[PDB]
RNA sequence: GCGGGGUUGAGCAGCCUGGUAGCUCGUCGGGCUGAAAACCCGAAGAUCGUCGGUUCAAAUCCGGCCCCCGCAACCA
RNA sequence: AGCCAGGAUGUUGGCUUAGAAGCAGCCAUCAUUUAAAGAAAGCGUAAUAGCUCACUGGUCGAGUCGGCCUGCGCGGAAGA
């Protein structure tokens, strides 16, 4: 297991391609080139679903080489497309943005959990169902 | 600042602080702040540990005063001599006797009190202690 | 005007390509505080750009829609086209329009209205009246409170001159640019001779600035001073010091005091002109600031200083600052003030961010 | 740690799968990273779970308390720090041989690969599991 | 060096020891941490 | 890396004009007016060129020569061989133009970034390095 | 420290023995002038500086306070 | 009390910020791997990051920790 070299997490929708405003300089600030992030991620980001925030690897090596993986998307955006609402919270304990059913966050266990770590599908299930609860979405027993 | 609305009369005598206090147990909260020496606690004094103690507590649970400072201080205004009738009043005080439990305190932790108490403590002149709440 | 107002957008769009590369470029972070700046730059030019790219897609379609509708036969369809396009059009209009609502703090201030009489006289004091009347039902339009501070009318009628506060939200952005003198030409009610003059009006629009606080003296801050105090009074006034100087470390300000016997009321003599001359240098201050800005922001009084121009006879309203003339002069003086006051918002707007790209 | 009671109802529950279960492996996890132990637990839950005890105390008296009950002969294992490997379905399951693998796979010690004495074992890497 | 009347620990490095008499807090951490009981 | 001359005492202008112009003529320095503004700006290859420069000025031309003010400028000299798409350039870029000596119109850059951006646009005009 | 004062928007009477508010200018609406002044007619207006107290009742009487105007602050 | 290792996760919690990831700040502060690991106590960055660290195990194997009632002491304590 090597350590972090200089990799960053912070991305934009797939939507936007080569998006100049959210990273800024942070894939500029190495010998990187700018369009290098464009050609090799976006060319993947076509083949099932566009306009969700996934990241990738921004490390960098004495070759001028990279290697790049995906991670599952994160799901404070995730549930943006998925539950109705665009905004977000702010005083979860005093109001509620929005409402979300109890099978409305079961149906994204079996697509998000593969990097999450579990004995059992429940408990990485249960997870993702108090994303909610500290994003101030209520769920209904 | 603490000070009576109305009072019977304008000025009153000096007196003394003998005898011991009534006020020895926890009443209302769970936790106090008990006086061990003698003195006479200033409202500008009171105001600023009820400051310093609902800072420090973040304004969580309740707090009780059990003083109320109501016996008028006078004095001479400056560079004057010693008769021509008794001064104007400055500041109000309410006399402590050893043993007045000053403060009260619940709906927060026993250490957070201990804090809060021993910031409040900072700001008397007289030295204090902390008592807990105790049945019968 | 239209032209200039596109004109600029597309500069901003050049400036906001500018802004992407220079961030894209890594130098400016290195710089640190030229990137901060940069990025607020960007983030307030984006939303505009990329509103008045789409526009500019719009504008396109509806060109070649027209084409389309000249030659294949395909006119039915461009004509459905065209008019979603206009509708399109329509819409991106009102959404700039909020992209480029000012979101100052300041704005949001009430304001202090002043109307006074310039060329024309008696005239002149009418058209006076006239606007205050307009401003006022613009105000009752909007929900704000018109209170009447001074009022110094005219023999003929109307006001000389007016001073009036307006509360409400947003009064300073919605009222700062009818500020500079105005010009109306009509037949004067005066006239005998059926003459039509052309008179002129200064109006000022100033903020209400925050409250004025006088801060006590700090003990620190002061620097007293005591000293042997000079002329009779044998013995006593020799070994007495009874004389005290203070003066004020920040201000610079000496206060000398050996009037009484007594060093305790000679220093609280010396106090009181001290906190008195501080409260004096202070509104002295104030009133020059208020009195420079006022100066400024109204005209001579001649008909030369202008920003909008009322001709009556026939019934047209010109702004000078930016280009735009409106053939009403009946709804604009029944209040309905936002047709006028709206495009300069926007321009202005527009021209804080060019001056915001400048500044380095 | 917290009380006696708490210390006692987790012994009984500990010593509970190793009366219930069949043999055991050794791992020394002292250099393990918790994503080793992320992946390799992980890897534990695809047969059963949380099965397979990994409560390791091994103090002179803390594990050591309950091995005279049932499989007497772990008293053994009462100096260096070393854990079970447990696995309630299949006796000598396929699991034993994961800290061979796991031995050049980042965690270059291995506890000695000596292995739970149900057969009465040794230092020897054990192949002969029923399938 | 601080040197107060009320010497107290300011970090979990501060330790109090007595030389020469006086009360002094020394801190393995941070040099402004350090005072004398004067 | 060029700067701008302030000159402080408003008389002598002319006798600046003429020494200007006349290291200009030389090769030491080049000066460049911009069009939309009365300003004078004072460019050459090298930092120890211009000190040469003001030391020469003040040695026989002798004014106070005051100078260093803040700019940021890049030269690049602009010639379009097609008509009416020149004159697009210059509307849209009149404040960045400088005329230089010679009567050459130059195209002043803030950024070697802004100078690339002009390079993509407007293609049929022609940047030169070198007159 | 001692005498006097605080009354419609401004300047001012009367607070009399505590049941009760008046003048001039100003203001509003008509009239005269072609129009604006001047002039004429009819109207309106106050919690009597602030707060406690004794009366059934306080602008009035009492006490404290704030501001304004005078007087004094001397022998050393 | 030292020594050695760890202190990972979803997720970069939700906001707004030009950045906010534990740290500008406002609300929650849940849940999993359960021999424990904190929606993290700070340093720290230009935000991430990196370091110390609240808590979990071998080691040596005898006490250890901070409050109460009290006697006597130390600093606070500088003038011609």
């Amino acid at each position: 297991a090597k350590k972090v070299q200089a990799y960053v997490k912070l991305q934009v929708a797939a939507g936007m391609a080569n998006p100049s405003p959210p990273v800024g300089p942070a894939l500029g600030q190495q010998g990187v080139n700018i369009m290098e992030f464009c050609k090799a991620f976006n060319a993947k980001t076509d083949s099932i679903e566009k306009g969700l925030p996934i990241p990738v690897v921004i490390t960098v090596y004495a070759d001028r080489s990279f290697t790049f993986v995906t991670k599952t998307p994160p799901a404070a955006v995730l549930l943006k497309k998925a539950a109705g609402i665009k905004s977000g919270s702010g005083k979860p304990n005093k109001d509620k943005v929005g409402k979300i059913s109890r099978a409305q966050l079961q149906e994204i266990a079996q697509t998000k959990a593969a990097d999450m770590t579990g004995a059992d599908i429940e408990a990485m299930t249960r997870s993702i169902e108090g994303t909610a609860r500290s994003m101030g979405l209520v769920v209904e027993d | 600042m603490l000070q009576p609305k109305r009072t019977k009369f304008r000025k009153m005598h000096k007196g003394r602080n003998r005898g011991l206090a009534q006020g020895t147990d926890v009443s209302f909260g769970s936790f106090g702040l008990k006086a061990v020496g003698r003195g006479r606690l200033t409202a500008r004094q009171i105001e600023a540990a009820r400051r310093a103690m609902t800072r420090a507590v973040k304004r969580q649970g309740k707090i009780w005063i059990r003083v109320f400072p109501d016996k008028p201080i006078t004095e001479k205004p400056l560079a004057v001599r010693m008769g021509k009738g008794k001064g104007n009043v400055e500041y109000w005080v309410a006399l402590i006797q050893p043993g007045k439990v000053l403060y009260e305190m619940d709906g927060v932790p026993e250490e957070l009190a201990r804090e809060a108490f021993k910031l409040a403590a900072a700001k008397l002149p007289i030295k204090t202690t902390f008592v807990t709440k105790t049945v019968m | 005007m239209k032209s200039s107002i596109v004109a600029k957008l597309e500069a901003l769009h050049e400036r906001h390509e500018e802004v992407q590369a220079l961030l894209g470029d890594a130098q400016t972070i290195a710089d640190q505080e030229r990137f901060r700046a940069l990025s607020r730059e960007y983030a307030q030019l984006s939303d505009v750009s990329r509103c008045f790219t789409d526009w500019q897609q719009v504008q396109e379609d509806i060109e070649t829609a027209q084409m389309m509708l000249d030659d294949p036969e395909m006119r039915e369809m461009a004509q459905d086209e065209l008019r979603e396009a206009k509708e399109k059009s329509e819409q991106l209009e009102q959404q700039l329009q909020v992209l480029l609502l000012p979101k100052d703090p300041d704005d949001e201030r009430n304001a202090f209205l002043e109307v006074r009489a310039g060329t024309g006289g008696d005239e002149a004091a009418l058209f006076a009246g006239d606007l205050f009347r307009m401003y006022s039902r613009y105000a009752e339009a909007r929900r704000w409170r018109v209170e009447i501070m001074s009022a110094s009318e005219g023999e003929h009628g109307g006001y000389k001159e007016i001073i009036a506060k307006i509360c409400g939200d947003g009064v300073y952005g919605r009222l700062k640019f009818e500020s500079g003198g105005h010009r109306v030409q009509r037949v004067p009610a005066t006239e005998s001779q059926g003459r039509i003059h052309t008179s002129a009006c200064t109006v000022a629009v100033m903020p209400e600035l925050p409250d004025a606080e006088l801060p006590d003296i700090n003990p620190a801050d002061l620097r007293i001073d005591t000293f042997r105090s000079s002329g009779a009074g044998g013995q006593h006034v020799n070994t007495t010091d009874s004389a005290i100087r203070i003066t004020h470390l920040p201000t610079g300000i000496v206060v000398e005091c050996q009037d009484e016997r007594s060093q305790h009321k000679n220093k609280a003599k010396a106090l009181s002109v001290l906190g008195a001359r501080i409260h004096a240098a202070e509104m002295a201050k104030r009133q020059q600031a208020e009195a420079s800005t006022r100066r400024n922001l109204l005209g001579s009084g001649d008909r030369s200083d202008r920003n909008r121009t009322y001709n009556f006879p026939q019934g047209r309203v010109t702004d000078h600052r930016i280009n735009l003339t409106l053939y009403r002069l009946d709804e604009v003086m029944e209040g309905k003030l936002d047709m006028l006051i709206e495009p300069i918002i926007q321009e202005h707007q527009a021209d804080q961010l060019a001056a915001l790209s400048e500044q380095e | 740690m917290a009380l006696n009671l708490q210390d006692k109802q987790a012994i009984v529950a500990e010593v509970s799968e190793v009366a219930k279960g069949a043999l055991s492996a050794v791992v020394a996890d002292s250099r393990g990273v918790t994503v080793d132990k992320m992946t390799e637990l992980r890897k534990a839950g695809r047969e059963a779970g949380v099965y397979m005890r990994v409560v390791r105390n091994t103090l002179l008296r803390r594990a050591v308390e309950g091995t005279p009950f049932e499989c007497l002969k772990d008293a053994f294992v009462g100096p260096t720090l070393i854990a079970y490997s447990m696995e309630h379905p299949g006796a000598a399951a396929r699991l034993f041989k994961e800290f061979a693998k796991a031995n050049a796979k980042f965690e270059v010690k291995a506890a000695a690969f000596e292995g739970e004495l149900i057969p009465a074992s040794q230092i020897d890497r054990l192949a002969t599991l029923p399938t | 060096m601080k040197v107060r009347a009320s010497v107290k620990k300011l970090c979990r490095n501060c330790k109090i020891v007595k030389r020469d008499g006086v009360i002094r807090v020394i801190c393995s951490a941070e040099p402004k941490h350090k005072q004398r009981q004067g | 890396l060029f700067r701008r001359i302030r000159l402080k005492d408003p008389l002598k202008q002319k006798q600046l004009l003429k020494g200007l112009v006349q290291l200009s003529e030389e090769g030491a320095v080049q000066v460049f007016r911009p069009i939309s503004n009365n300003d004078l700006i004072v460019g050459a290859v090298g930092v120890l060129q211009f000190d040469v420069v003001v030391a020469r000025l003040k040695s026989e031309y002798n004014v106070e020569a005051v100078y260093e003010s803040v700019n940021v400028a890049t030269a690049r000299w602009v010639e379009c061989k097609d008509a009416k798409k020149f004159e697009e350039f210059k509307r849209k870029n009149e404040a960045a133009l400088a005329l230089d000596g010679g009567d050459n119109l130059a195209y002043i850059a803030t950024s070697m970034v802004n100078l690339r951006l002009a390079q993509e646009r407007y293609p049929d005009v022609q940047f030169h390095q070198t007159r």
